[PDB]
């Protein structure tokens, strides 16, 4: 995250997919080197919605880390749609516009799977 | 055997102690044109729906005579008030001589000096002031207003409103509001179905020296609340279990005309006077005041050792420490409320009792504590519907008893609606023995 | 602050029936303080006997069934009062008898545990002969 | 379940002085749930050790209570001489809460 | 942690632990799908006191989250107690009572231990 | 870290490398048991270079820990020098002063080094 | 205007117009 | 701001003794600036000598046991003054001198390194010939 507290910059919104990965690694590369009342009011919501989503990087055991990859069988019903189908064809913007009516259930599923991978190891 | 347990942390491990913070308070969606004192300038976040978790098997510890939350509540409703008061208007010329009598409730005719809005012209001013915001200084009396030894009144600035809505208090990130939810509950000691919140019920900021007014209902017990009954002083609350009602009228046109007295500042006062001319009146049916009264002295009875109750009247003398305050239409009245309380119960009506109300323009609300103001009369005839709920009874020390109705702390106006809840902080990080070997 | 008294000192028959009071000046109820009732015999170290605790009235195996205590809490001309009641007074139950108010209300404290708790203030103790 | 004991069982000294009793239980309670108490014969006891090394407010800031296992310890530095009397102990874990069997403090 | 901003609700404490660490996993699968000085002040107060139980479990590497298993003897002069002893005749909150005059030193002991490990296979 | 909030404190400046990381554990050890608008406002600012500097761990996988080594090529560039010769011949503020040009470059590395990493188990 | 001269360290004795509590009515003071 | 002068042109017999002044019109003491005493012989490239630095007095192993520095820093009628001192001037220490100070405060400025310097404010060069 690239802000002055620290929260990503929107690298290369309008490129598709197969580059804006790689922009978003280089985003991450420059990012952290690069890195009265209404300025303490606004900082402090950045903090807390930044907070907020480390926790959601940390309740999937990705720990505050990009290109987290979990453990989650995706629905054909949350989408059909092949990989290089959407992956050279789109951009992400409006892919979010897509499945934004399942956010809350891929947070629901993430979640248990998480629990459910630690508890299995924590059996192992 | 060997049980090599070991450690293991938990997060959100529940777990709390009996802390305390300061809260937030929060609406409904209602708050843009509106500005009441209560929450508006206060409290922007309004909570849309409840989240109530019950807890099974827990009986929770609660005190509500040594809860802060009331407390901290009472503080924050002053602060409120005045930081909703002081970029109001203040009216400092009207500490002068008041030539003042009657002129055809026989409040008075009194005019004075003022200046207008430029200050070398000069204004003479008609006015209609009560006598009970008046003083005798020592025909044709001349008296002065009632609060110019302590602080400078200002006025309420008619565009804030007063309408108590319900205001919750919802705690931060970190803890937690235990409400209570057991059914005839005295407010002290355990409780049985003691469930989490994140904000207590829609309490109204309601202001009411002798009895208390839109409460919540109690639902089967009526439930006698003090900090310590040998002790005559401590208030005694009354909490009803049926809505007694009230109709609190002024029937009589009064007209509402302002002085330039400075720049933008357009004191506003009472004129002609028609309508039924006589004081405003409350009225209270008999059939559900004398069947909650006799409740009230059957569970009385249960409690004071089973003995003769007397409720005598008031001990009279100022008229806000002794009287039922009162918050209508931006007017404040003063019921004596003598022919309520009196009966020895060891034969009244089914009909109608009607209380006479002494109504007050510059209220010292809060006694010293907090800052004065004009309250300005509104148009006309008012009508405020009003659900008569608890009563504050003052025990005596003299085989009979008595319940002397006074009134005590202000914060007392409250503790009928914060004995269900409790301020609990978590700690969630609990060190628990298991068996794992990692990290 | 809390101070404790109770009943004076009674000397009774081998056979009869014996009630101790408990007045509590200071506590606010027995509702979230609690209870004590603890035996001493002459010279002997002192024998815990039952309690009252939110309202929950014990006694020990040792006295099960035969020893009954009460309590009522605050109200106008009493303080709260409970009161150790015993039938059949054998020469064993000639002691110095105690009764003990606990605080019972920020459960992080320490004086007390799950029913069982530390005695925070005492009262003057009763001789009872048989 | 428990028959407590302590060390010693009677003990003198004088004032100014600084003096050791500990209590020890049958069993070994963990969280420290012990309770220490004073009376002169003929007075009431006085708690003043709860959980133990928690002392009251109005407890004389020379006691300190100490913990190890299943020893459980008292100190009084600087003693004064009205504190002389019976000490008892107390777990106050397992119900009936069983105590000590007492520890006169005097002068020799 | 299921707060405005995140910190843990209480999930059935009269719950006894056989079933409360299953409504804590629960807990946490709907915690996060559910998520004027007066209030500004209490949640900066509210991110201070959460980044520091964050830090409690970053500083035992558990990264900030739950059921995170360390390697510490828990001595018996701790607890003499056994497992199902308190694990199904008990709830958590009496049993940190019974420990609260130990939780800086068990602080202390997994601070060691989490530095023992990290310094171990900095060797390995 | 060691503060009300919490970062870290000056454990034993003066103390030459060897002997420094040790009290730099110890300092950890001893730091977490130990644990109107100006005090406010300077938190805040608190909570904001904390979350910084935790990011910046964040995004070298080090996850906020202390001895958290990554795979770089330290260039000699950056410094000739042996590592007993630093390493028992001065102290970590005047090392700060010798290479305080190159810790944006450093930062640079670390993190094309850390998205490196992941992206080749990414792969594999 | 201070009408001050001393009345009995000579600090000086000095009255002077106020005003009261009341506007109209007015205050001497010493 | 910040200004150096020293002593004038001196030309000596060899085998005398010589010394420099070095008034410092601008610093605020010599504990925290430093200052530092370099030759430099006619033609030839600028060569060190010498330095002050928290008070310890230091020379090269060119100059150990030789030449001797020494400075007073503020005082009321005088500037903070330092001196260089030589003893048997030999024909190779017919040279120019120079004294200059540097601000050795804020430690991450980078005009210091551990006792050596960049040297920030020059005087106007002594020559001394033998
Ligand atoms: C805020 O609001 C709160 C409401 O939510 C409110 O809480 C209420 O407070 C009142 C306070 O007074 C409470 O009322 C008291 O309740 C006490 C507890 O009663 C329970 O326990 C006793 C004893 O139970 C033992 O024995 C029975 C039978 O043997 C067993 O079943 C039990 O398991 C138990 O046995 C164990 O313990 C023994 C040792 O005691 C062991 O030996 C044994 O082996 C076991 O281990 C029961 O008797 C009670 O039964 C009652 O309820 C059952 C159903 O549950 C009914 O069937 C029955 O009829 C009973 O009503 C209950 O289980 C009582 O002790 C106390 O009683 C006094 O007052 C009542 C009036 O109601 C009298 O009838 C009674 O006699 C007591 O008065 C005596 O005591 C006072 C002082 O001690 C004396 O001054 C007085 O003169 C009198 O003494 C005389 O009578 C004695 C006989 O009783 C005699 O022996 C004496 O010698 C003397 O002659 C009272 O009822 C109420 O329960 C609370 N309710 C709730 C829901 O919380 C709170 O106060 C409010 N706070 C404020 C600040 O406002
Ligand atoms: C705030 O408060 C602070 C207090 O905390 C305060 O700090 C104090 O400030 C004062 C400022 O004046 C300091 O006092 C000065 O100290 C200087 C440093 O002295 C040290 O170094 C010299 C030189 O040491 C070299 O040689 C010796 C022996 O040969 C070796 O032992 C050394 O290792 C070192 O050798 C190395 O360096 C050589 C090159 O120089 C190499 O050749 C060699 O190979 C090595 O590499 C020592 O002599 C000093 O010794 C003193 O202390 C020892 C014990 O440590 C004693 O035994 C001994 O008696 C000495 O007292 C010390 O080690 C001094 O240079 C300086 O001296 C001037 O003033 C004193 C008065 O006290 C005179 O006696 C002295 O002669 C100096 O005056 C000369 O200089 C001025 C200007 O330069 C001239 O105007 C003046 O006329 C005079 O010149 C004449 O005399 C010369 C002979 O000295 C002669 O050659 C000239 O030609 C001319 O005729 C002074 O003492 C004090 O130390 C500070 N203290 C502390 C604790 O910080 C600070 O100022 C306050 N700030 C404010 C703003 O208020
Ligand atoms: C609710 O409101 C009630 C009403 O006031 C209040 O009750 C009062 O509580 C106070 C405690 O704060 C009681 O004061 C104590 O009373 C006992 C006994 O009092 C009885 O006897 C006296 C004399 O016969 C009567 O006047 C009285 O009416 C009672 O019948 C006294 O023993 C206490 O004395 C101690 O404190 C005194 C200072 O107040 C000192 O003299 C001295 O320090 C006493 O300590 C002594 O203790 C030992 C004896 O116990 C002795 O051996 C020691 O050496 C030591 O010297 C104290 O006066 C008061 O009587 C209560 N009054 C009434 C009418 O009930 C409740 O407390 C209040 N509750 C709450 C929750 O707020
Ligand atoms: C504490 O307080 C004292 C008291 O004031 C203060 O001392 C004064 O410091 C200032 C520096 O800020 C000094 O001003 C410099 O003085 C030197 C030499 O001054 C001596 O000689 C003159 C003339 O003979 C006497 O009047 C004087 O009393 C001294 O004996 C000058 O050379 C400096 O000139 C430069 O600046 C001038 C503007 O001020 C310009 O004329 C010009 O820019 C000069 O720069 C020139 O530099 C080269 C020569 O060096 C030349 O080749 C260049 O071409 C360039 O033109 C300057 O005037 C002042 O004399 C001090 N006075 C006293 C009484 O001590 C301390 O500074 C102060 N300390 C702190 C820490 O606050
Ligand atoms: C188990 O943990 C609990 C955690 O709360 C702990 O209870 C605390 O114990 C300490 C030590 O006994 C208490 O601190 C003392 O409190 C008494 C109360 O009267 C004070 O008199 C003390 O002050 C004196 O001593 C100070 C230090 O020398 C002096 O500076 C001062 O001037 C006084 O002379 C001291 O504050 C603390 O109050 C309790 N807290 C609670 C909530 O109980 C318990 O002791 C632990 N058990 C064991 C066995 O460790
Ligand atoms: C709460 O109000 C209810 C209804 O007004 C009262 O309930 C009556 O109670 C009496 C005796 O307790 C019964 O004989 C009646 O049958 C009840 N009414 C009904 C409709 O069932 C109740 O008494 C009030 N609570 C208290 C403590 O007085
Ligand atoms: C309060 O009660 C009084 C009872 O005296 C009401 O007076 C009656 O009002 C009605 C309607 O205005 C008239 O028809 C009756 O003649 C009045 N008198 C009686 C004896 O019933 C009064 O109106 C009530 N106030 C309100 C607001 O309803
Ligand atoms: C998609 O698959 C998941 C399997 O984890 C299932 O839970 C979910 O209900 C499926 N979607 C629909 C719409 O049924
Ligand atoms: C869309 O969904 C159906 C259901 O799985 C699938 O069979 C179909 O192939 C999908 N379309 C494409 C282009 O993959
Ligand atoms: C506690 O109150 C709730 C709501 O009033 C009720 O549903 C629940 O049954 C109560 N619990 C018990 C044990 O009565
Ligand atoms: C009490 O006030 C509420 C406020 O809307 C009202 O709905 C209710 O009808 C009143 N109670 C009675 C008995 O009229
Ligand atoms: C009361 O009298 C005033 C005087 O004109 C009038 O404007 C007002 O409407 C009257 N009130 C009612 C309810 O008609
Ligand atoms: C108060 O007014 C309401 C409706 O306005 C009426 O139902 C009730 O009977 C009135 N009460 C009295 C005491 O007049
Ligand atoms: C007091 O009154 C109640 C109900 O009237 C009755 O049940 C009780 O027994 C009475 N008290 C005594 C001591 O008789
Ligand atoms: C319990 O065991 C640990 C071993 O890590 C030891 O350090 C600690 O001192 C022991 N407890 C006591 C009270 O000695
Ligand atoms: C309590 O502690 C002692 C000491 O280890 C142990 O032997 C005993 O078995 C423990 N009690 C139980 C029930 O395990
Ligand atoms: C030092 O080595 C790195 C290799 O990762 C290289 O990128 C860097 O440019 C080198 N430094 C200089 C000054 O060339
Ligand atoms: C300094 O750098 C050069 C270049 O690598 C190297 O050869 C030399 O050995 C280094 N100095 C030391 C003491 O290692």
């Amino acid at each position: 995250g690239l802000g002055a507290m620290i929260f990503g910059f929107l690298g290369a919104a309008g490129s598709t997919m197969g580059a804006a990965s790689i922009t978003l690694t280089v985003q991450a590369r420059q990012l952290l080197s690069g890195i009265g009342i209404k300025q303490l009011q606004a900082r402090v919501l950045a903090v807390e919605r930044y907070l907020q989503d480390q926790k959601f990087l940390g309740l999937w055991g990705c720990s505050g880390k990009i290109i987290c990859c979990t453990a989650v069988p995706w629905n054909s019903s949350w989408s059909n749609k092949t990989f290089e189908e959407i992956w050279n064809n789109m951009t992400w913007i409006e892919w979010e516009r897509e499945i934004s009516n399942y956010t809350s259930q891929i947070y629901d599923i993430l979640t248990i799977s998480q629990t459910q991978q630690e508890k299995n190891e924590k059996d192992l | 055997a060997t049980n090599n347990l070991w450690v293991t942390v938990y997060y959100g491990v529940p777990v709390w102690r009996d802390a305390d913070t300061t809260l937030f308070c929060a609406s409904d969606a209602k708050a843009t044109e509106v500005h009441n004192v209560w929450a508006t300038h206060a409290c922007v976040p309004t909570d849309p729906n409840p989240q109530e978790m019950h807890l099974k098997n827990v009986t929770e510890n609660f005190n509500m005579w040594k809860n802060n939350m009331v407390e901290q509540m009472q503080e924050d409703v002053i602060s409120l008030w005045d930081q909703s008061l002081k970029p109001c208007v203040k009216l400092t010329p009207l500490c002068v001589t008041l030539n003042c009598t009657s002129a055809t409730d026989d409040v008075r005719n009194c005019s004075f000096n003022m200046t207008t809005e430029l200050r070398d012209k000069q204004q003479k001013v008609y006015a209609l002031f009560y006598k009970l915001d008046i003083v005798p200084i020592d025909n044709f009396s001349e008296y002065r207003l009632i609060n110019c030894n302590t602080s400078v009144i200002k006025q309420a600035c008619p565009k804030v409103s007063f309408d108590p809505i319900p205001i919750h208090y919802c705690t931060p990130a970190g803890y937690a509001i235990l409400r209570c939810n057991d059914k005839k509950f005295n407010g002290t000691g355990p409780c049985k179905n003691v469930s989490s919140v994140q904000c207590t019920h829609g309490i109204k900021p309601v202001v009411s020296t002798q009895l208390l007014l839109n409460g919540s209902l109690a639902e089967e017990g009526i439930i006698i609340r003090s900090e310590n009954l040998t002790n005559n002083a401590k208030t005694i609350i009354v909490h009803f279990n049926e809505s007694v009602k009230i109709n609190c009228t002024r029937p009589s046109n009064n007209t509402r005309t302002g002085i330039h007295i400075g720049p933008g500042q357009v004191f506003y006062k009472t004129g002609d006077i028609i309508g039924d001319i006589r004081k405003a009146y409350c009225n209270i049916s008999g059939a559900q005041w004398h069947k909650v009264l006799g409740r009230v002295a059957n569970k009385l009875k249960e409690h004071f050792n089973n003995k003769t109750i007397v409720f005598k009247p008031s001990s009279g003398g100022d008229p806000e420490i002794t009287m039922h305050h009162f918050n209508c239409r931006g007017e404040f009245f003063y019921c004596n409320t003598t022919k309520l309380f009196n009966s020895t119960w060891g034969t009244r009506d089914n009909g109608t009792i009607t209380i006479p109300c002494r109504i007050k323009q510059i209220i010292n609300m809060w006694q010293g504590v907090g800052q004065a103001m004009y309250a300005p009369p509104i148009k006309g005839v008012i009508k405020c519907l009003s659900n008569i709920t608890g009563i504050l009874l003052t025990r005596d020390g003299g085989n009979n008893e008595t319940f002397r109705p006074g009134g005590g702390n202000i914060k007392d106006n409250w503790r009928n609606e914060l004995y269900k809840y409790k301020v609990v902080q978590i700690e969630p990080l609990g060190i628990a023995p298991t068996k794992c070997k990692r990290r | 602050q809390i101070h404790l008294v109770q009943s004076g000192t009674e000397v009774k028959k081998p056979g009869s029936s014996v009630t101790v009071s408990c007045k509590a000046y200071g506590v606010n109820t027995f509702g979230l303080y609690a209870v004590n009732w603890v035996r001493q015999a002459p010279g002997q170290s002192l024998e815990y006997i039952g309690q009252i605790w939110r309202w929950k009235s014990s006694a020990s195996h040792h006295f099960r069934g035969r020893v009954l205590i009460s309590a009522v809490d605050l109200t106008g001309s009493s303080p709260p009062i409970s009161s150790l009641e015993i039938k059949n007074l054998t020469s064993d139950d000639t002691a110095v008898y105690f009764c003990t108010t606990t605080s019972t209300y920020d459960r992080w404290s320490g004086l007390h545990h799950d029913g069982v708790m530390a005695f925070s203030s005492w009262g003057q103790g009763t001789l009872i002969s048989v | 379940d428990i028959q407590m004991t302590q060390s010693p069982s009677t003990l003198s000294a004088s004032t100014g002085d600084t003096v050791r009793i500990s209590c020890r239980a049958s069993q070994s309670i963990t969280g420290n749930w012990v309770a220490w108490y004073q009376q002169r014969p003929g007075k009431a006891p006085r708690l003043l050790i709860y959980r133990g090394a928690a002392l009251l407010g109005g407890v004389p800031s020379r006691f300190r209570g100490s913990a190890a296992g299943t020893d459980f310890t008292l100190t009084i530095g600087n003693l004064q001489a009205e504190d002389f009397g019976t000490f008892y102990c107390q777990q106050y874990d397992t119900y009936p809460g069983t105590f000590g069997q007492g520890t006169k403090v005097e002068v020799k």
